[PDB]
């Protein structure tokens, strides 16, 4: 009959969003992390999020479970899911539906035993699995009343662990354009915590260069440049108070960080040798290996999504050089031919909910009557067993 | 009674639309487009298989393939498929009011129009229909009862040679090569040039390319010494991505093959020496007259500058002394369709339909007692 | 769709296995009546008191076939009644007293009856395979891995 | 002296004289520039400014590798007239004017391309003869048939050609556009799936070299998911010539599982079985055993570990499924042998140099210098008139 709400977990590299169907914002982002020691016994002495957080030098250490967004240690993952759904979510597994997301390109075990936890040691009613892009897509467009739907675009997800370009094209993901880079938030707030180390600042905890990036860093459009503009300009060298533990008044004084961070999304040498082709020419390429019929409409809605992509000027230089490159090619081919053309253009679109447009298109999805016939209920699980869902369905097909 | 329907199934095109009109009420692509992708979207209501212009919209993902292979149907499910489309979407009247018409080709496996009857009846209960060839309407649509018509369109093309009242079945020609063969051809020689086009949305790509830009050369031998000079033969397309293409001789190469067959490996006379072969063989009695007018009808024979060259063509095989025009109406693509609306609307057909009450105790091969 | 429906199955018949062992001379009839003659005769031995002779007895003739599943059944069941029906102290000089065929017969019984333990007693099963083995060596195992399936 | 064959593959470069077996030389396309990474660099002896060859793929470390040839046709002409000229003056030091050369070409490239390097090698070489060939009549020369359909699957493009009796069919010539490359890049993407990520230069090659050690065709899909699915034995090693070890499990058989279906690359056309299918029977009814009874496959990608049989198996089944319609009784009628000889990859080589001297002695049989010269490109049409 009348079902309960859905529930919207959401489990990043570096903050989880829980939350409810139909809600207007998520009930707790708190980070991915639990608390673990090394006449409670040890099993149950775990704290997750804030209070993680604030607990760090009582007695307890620190672990991710999700790191590049997949999951390596099992055991913190499970704690982590029954510390959040008894402790802060409050609701009992076995009378709600559950919409699980984990980022595409994991291995179809990683999908197993997420199945198997859930199903094992919660037993809930039904999981479903959706990709963390899709949702982005979802949560694109505003005013989605009826019939106002792009259902064709591109996604842009940068977050904390790992970034994706996605392309959509009438509602179906296309396998075979998927490419993803290895860097996100974490790699670059390393970088900052490098850059802070070699200044030799007064303090350089890694919460201080994430709060650095939070009121600090901004897109640049050129390195060169932007360091002959900061040489001559002397109010772009500000001294963030720091106020770490009991360093009062310890100002750090930041400097070319503040440029020199978000060009590795433009510039990803500067990270690691693991990835050398720049933001823009990958998502060129990504469009390019698109079929032929739907390049339109992806150049035309590129959405953006994550916490990684709210830096100042982000849009406007990844639009810049996207535009700049089509442009090149496209009079390339006009003066191979010697005809003009109306040209393609290019808007790079950014909404009032970036930060978490992932939690809110999987909430907007989780409203539909149909949503609940996709789930895997718990007769089919206990049918075919706990290889359910193992086949990788969004990108590639299967055998 | 309250109207009547026409539906000319053509092997590339639908042209379903009410009698005594002459502009089609829905033309449309017959492709039944099914996505090749796994990764589906939750929500927005997107179906399993997409028909008629929504295919077109959305060849950017499916995979399109016509359900009727050189005029005859080898897919029956989404032949019908396509009929449900059209009966409840761009038609929007139950069939079970309305009695239907269909086109066939001639020389057509019967099995074929059995099992088209067959279905009709069984799942969709019209009340009356027929069958018959796209000749007759062509020549209806003129209004004489006089000519040869060369009806060529996506899957075959044929000759029906007829006079006043009776036709000459012994004189009827028919030849596979039509729009798609020539499509084929088109990417085959595409391929010289650099650009690439292999999926079936590539393939209704070069398909709005050759709709755009081809023509037939009046003599192939001088048009290709011109072609040593890039200069009126060059033009340009416009690629949905945004690319652009540079077309060459290709723009005449591609059309030639109606009259030079050979130029695909087919061994078979061009459709000029098809034309004069089954004139050929009736009689003097008749073929004094039947020179003179010669129909031209379908989607193929819409191609600019192709009647010319037919007309001095069979002149040339003609004896010197003949008098021969070519009937180039402007209306031609639809011609069958305005000829099937004309011969509906006379009140002297409604003695001869196939209704139910008759089908019940004749069966399926009353089709053949009938119409021809 | 055309890559299921699989054809190498018929177009090159692969080897069955009367292909590979001898076939069966004896016909069923006349291997049932012999299974039926043999049968009473151990159960006989067992009542008297000279379960030894009683297998011997048995042991002497040893039917097979795919066809035969019922006067087998009848069969193992008596040698596993007339197997369990002897004192553990006396084994060792009824295997050294046995040649090599027969042993590997009395193996390969007492294993196909470690194969249904819902109806049979399997520690007296187990114990003989644990004194036979220590006694003439693993060829016999060998022997039973190298048999024939309808054994 | 002896008519000099060049086999310009997209992968790989073969050269060699008439009456040779073997290829005298073979060596990837490639040229290579320098550059400095976050790398050792031991030098080792020298860095040269253009360095290509076997000295390019031994350095390969230091340098970066471009290909000029993609998808069987050349893309930047200037690095393949270095590739000509490194060929030509060390690779064989003997660098004559007036000598024959025998080039090829895959079928249904663009007239530009061969028009142009008929051109270069005219000019900037002086070679006084020349003739360009599809690889697939080397391929049946290969063999020494004279009727039959052979399958030519190579780094950049696979094509197929049938010929029945000393004619080919140029009406019904094939081109699949995937090949060994498009492969390569799907076994980089899966195991991009487990985490090993390869985006350097010499990284291509190191996947490529594994993709040759370690992957297999599979015979039966089904049963492949299973042993993947329930059993560890395929599980393999490889130890990067880094000297880092990765695991590679049903990436194996996923590897080459794009050529039978191209849809996993994105591939809208029909996989290779179909493929040979829809052409054979595009042909006419009479010469259809002749084009099933002898099918050759050929090239350097034809190599993988249970082709053959996965193909005749396939070729047999589509036709029980496709013309049977399901009847069984009719299966036992029918003759299909797929040839499979040992030197498939160099069966192009074997054939330009048979056609070498098989046409040799007769300059009236091919395109001269000075013919070349006065008529200009449209010269090249002595050669071959096919589609
Ligand atoms: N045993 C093998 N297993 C798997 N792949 C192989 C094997 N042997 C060769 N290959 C593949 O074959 C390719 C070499 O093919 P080759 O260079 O002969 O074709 P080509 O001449 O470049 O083709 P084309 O003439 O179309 O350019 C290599 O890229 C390699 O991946
Ligand atoms: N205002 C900001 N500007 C730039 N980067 C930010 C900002 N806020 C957060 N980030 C970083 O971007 C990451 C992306 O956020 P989120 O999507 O919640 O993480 P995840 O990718 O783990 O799901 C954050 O974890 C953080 O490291
Ligand atoms: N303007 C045009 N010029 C040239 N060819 C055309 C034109 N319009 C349509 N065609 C060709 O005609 C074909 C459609 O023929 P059609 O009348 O539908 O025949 P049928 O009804 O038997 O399918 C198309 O495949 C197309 O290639
Ligand atoms: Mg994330
Ligand atoms: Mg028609
Ligand atoms: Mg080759």
């Amino acid at each position: 009959a009348s079902f309960n709400v859905p529930i919207i977990m959401d489990n990043g590299t570096g903050y989880s969003k829980l939350g409810y169907a139909g809600n207007d914002a998520p009930s707790y982002v708190f980070p991915t992390v639990i608390a673990t020691r090394s006449r409670a016994t040890e099993d149950l002495d775990f704290f997750i999020g804030n209070d993680a957080l604030k607990k760090a030098s009582a007695g307890y250490s620190l672990d991710y479970p999700i790191r590049h967004g997949q999951i390596e240690n099992w055991d913190h993952m499970e704690r982590f899911w029954q510390q959040s759904l008894f402790k802060y979510l409050r609701c009992e597994p076995e009378d709600h539906y559950f919409l699980l997301t984990e980022p595409p390109l994991n291995p179809p075990e990683n999908r197993e035993n997420t199945a198997e936890i859930m199903f094992e040691s919660f037993n809930c009613a039904g999981l479903y699995i959706a990709v963390q892009a899709v949702l982005a897509l979802a949560a694109s467009w505003t005013s989605s009343k009826v019939t106002d739907r792009s259902l064709t675009g591109t996604v842009v997800d940068s977050g904390d662990g790992v970034t994706h370009i996605i392309p959509v094209a009438e509602g179906y993901v296309i396998g075979s354009s998927i490419k993803t880079m290895p860097l996100a938030g974490r790699d670059v707030t390393y970088f900052v915590q490098s850059l802070l180390r070699d200044r030799n600042e007064p303090d350089s905890s890694l919460k201080t260069a994430e709060r650095i990036k939070e009121e600090c860093c901004y897109v640049c459009p050129d390195i060169v440049k932007e360091f002959s503009r900061f040489d001559r300009e002397p109010d772009r060298y500000l001294k963030y108070a720091s106020e770490s533990i009991t360093g009062h008044s310890t100002t750090i004084d930041v400097g070319f960080e503040r440029f020199l961070a978000p060009e590795i999304f433009f510039n990803p040498e500067i990270a690691s040798s693991d990835f050398l082709t720049p933001l823009p020419e990958l998502v060129d390429n990504v469009v390019q290996s698109s079929p032929i019929d739907v390049r339109k409409g992806l150049y035309k809605n590129i959405v953006l999504s994550g916490g990684s992509t709210l830096f100042k000027n982000f849009g406007n230089r990844l639009q810049r050089d996207l535009k700049r490159i089509v442009d090149e090619r496209i009079h390339r081919s006009e003066m191979l031919s010697g005809a003009k053309s109306g040209g393609v253009d290019v808007n790079v679109i950014s909404h009032k909910r970036q930060r978490n447009a992932v939690w809110f298109g999987g909430s907007l999805l989780a409203q539909t009557p149909e949503f609940g016939s996709y789930c895997h209920t718990k007769a089919d699980y206990e049918e075919y067993g706990a290889s359910i869902a193992r086949r990788y369905q969004i990108f590639g097909n299967s055998l | 009674e309250t109207t009547a329907l026409v539906c000319d199934n053509g092997s590339g095109l639908v042209k379903a639309g009410f009698a005594g009109d002459d502009a089609p009420r829905a033309v449309f692509p017959s492709i039944v487009g099914r996505p090749r992708h796994q990764g589906v979207m939750v929500g927005m209501g997107q179906k399993d298989s997409y028909v008629g212009d929504e295919a077109q919209s959305k060849r950017g993902i499916l995979t399109l393939k016509y359900p009727i292979e050189h005029g005859i149907i080898t897919n029956w499910d989404d032949m019908e498929k396509i009929w449900h489309h059209t009966f409840y979407n761009e038609l929007r009247v139950a069939p079970e009011e309305h009695p239907t018409l269909l086109t066939e080709a001639p020389l057509n496996p019967k099995a074929n129009r059995e099992k088209m009857t067959q279905i009709m009846f069984e799942t969709f209960n019209v009340p009356a229909m027929y069958v018959a060839i796209q000749a007759v309407l062509s020549l209806y649509a003129s209004g004489r009862t006089t000519g040869i018509v060369l009806d060529s369109g996506d899957g075959v093309t044929h000759n029906v040679p007829i006079y006043e009242g009776y036709a000459l079945p012994h004189a009827i020609m028919r030849l596979d090569l039509a729009g798609r063969d020539l499509t084929d051809y088109l990417m085959k020689i595409l391929t010289e040039r650099g650009y690439s086009f292999v999926t079936t949305a590539e393939r209704e790509i070069v398909r709005d390319i050759k709709e755009k830009l081809c023509y037939v050369a009046l003599d192939f031998e001088n048009e290709m010494a011109t072609a040593a000079s890039s200069s009126s033969l060059e033009k340009s397309y416009e690629l949905p991505d945004g690319q652009v293409i540079t077309i060459g001789n290709e723009r005449f190469r591609c059309p030639e093959t109606l009259f030079q067959p050979s130029f695909i490996g087919m061994e078979s006379a061009g459709i000029h020496e098809t034309t004069y072969n089954s004139i050929m063989k009736c009689d003097i009695d008749i073929r004094k007259d039947l020179y003179a007018n010669n129909v031209m009808s379908g989607g193929t024979t819409m191609y600019p500058g192709i009647a010319d060259r037919m007309q001095k063509e069979i002149t040339a095989l003609a004896p010197s002394t003949m008098k021969i025009k070519i009937i180039a109406p402007p209306e031609r693509k639809y011609s069958v369709w305005i000829g099937g609306s004309i011969l509906a609307s006379l009140s002297t057909f409604q003695q001869m339909w196939i209704t139910k009450q008759e089908y019940d105790e004749a069966g399926p091969s009353i089709v053949h007692r009938k119409c021809f | 769709t055309f890559r299921t429906l699989d054809v190498d199955s018929i177009t090159e018949p692969v080897l069955t296995e009367q292909d590979i062992f001898p076939i069966r001379n004896e016909t069923a009839e006349q291997v049932q009546a012999a299974v039926s003659q043999l049968i009473p005769q151990a159960r006989s031995a067992i009542q008297t008191g000279n379960a030894l002779q009683g297998l011997k007895t048995l042991l002497s003739y040893v039917p097979y076939g795919n066809d035969v599943q019922e006067v087998r059944t009848q069969y193992l069941n008596a040698f596993v009644d007339v197997l369990s029906n002897i004192r553990a102290a006396d084994i060792p000089a009824f295997v050294k007293e046995c040649s090599t065929e027969e042993i590997d017969n009395i193996v390969n019984f007492i294993y196909r009856g470690l194969a249904n333990p819902q109806a049979y007693n399997s520690s007296v099963l187990l114990n003989w395979h644990e004194k036979v083995v220590e006694i003439s060596g693993i060829g016999c195992i060998v022997r039973v891995l190298n048999s024939r399936p309808d054994l | 002296s002896a008519p000099i064959v060049l086999d310009n593959g997209t992968g790989f470069v073969k050269v060699g004289y008439a009456k040779d077996n073997f290829p005298r030389f073979q060596f990837p396309s490639i040229v290579g520039r320098p550059i400095l990474r976050a790398e050792e660099k031991t030098g080792n002896v020298q860095i040269k400014d253009v360095m290509v060859g076997d000295e390019a793929e031994a350095v390969r470390s230091l340098l970066q590798v471009k290909y000029p040839m993609e998808n069987g046709i050349i893309r930047d002409f200037e690095e393949m007239n270095q590739l000509w000229d490194y060929t030509f003056f060390e690779k064989l030091k003997i660098d004559p004017r007036g000598r024959k050369i025998l080039l090829t070409e895959p079928p249904m490239n663009p007239v530009a391309n061969r028009e142009k390097m008929c051109e270069t090698m005219f000019e900037r070489y002086g070679f006084g003869g020349v003739y360009v060939a599809i690889q697939a009549v080397l391929s049946l020369y290969a063999q020494g048939l004279s009727s039959g359909v052979v399958v030519d699957s190579g780094d950049g493009v696979t094509h197929i050609v049938p010929v029945y009796e000393s004619v080919v069919l140029n009406h019904l010539v094939g081109r699949l556009d995937v090949a060994g490359r498009d492969a390569t890049r799907y076994l980089i993407s899966l195991l991009l799936r487990k985490g090993y990520a390869f985006n350097r230069t010499a990284d291509f090659e190191t996947v490529r070299e594994m993709k040759e050690k370690l992957c297999y065709v599979s015979y039966d899909l089904e049963l492949d998911h299973k042993l993947s699915e329930e059993t560890t034995v395929l599980m393999r090693n490889y130890t990067l010539p880094d000297g880092r070890v990765i695991k590679v499990g049903s990436e194996r058989y996923e590897c080459p599982e794009c050529l039978f279906q191209p849809h996993l690359v994105g591939s809208e056309q029909p996989g290779l079985s179909e493929f040979i299918f829809d052409t054979i029977q595009a042909a006419d009814v009479d010469i259809r055993k002749y084009l099933y009874r002898a099918i050759v496959l050929s090239g350097g990608s034809s190599m993988y570990a249970g082709l053959p049989s996965r193909l005749e198996k396939e070729i047999k089944q589509l036709w029980f499924e496709r013309v049977l319609h399901g009847d069984p009784a009719r299966l036992p009628n029918f003759k299909v042998k797929i040839e499979d000889a040992p030197r498939r990859r160099h069966a192009v080589f074997i054939g330009g140099a048979v056609l070498a001297d098989i046409m040799a002695q007769n300059d009236h049989m091919w395109v001269s210098k000075a013919e070349w010269e006065e008529y200009g490109v449209r010269a090249l049409d002595k050669l071959g008139p096919r589609t």
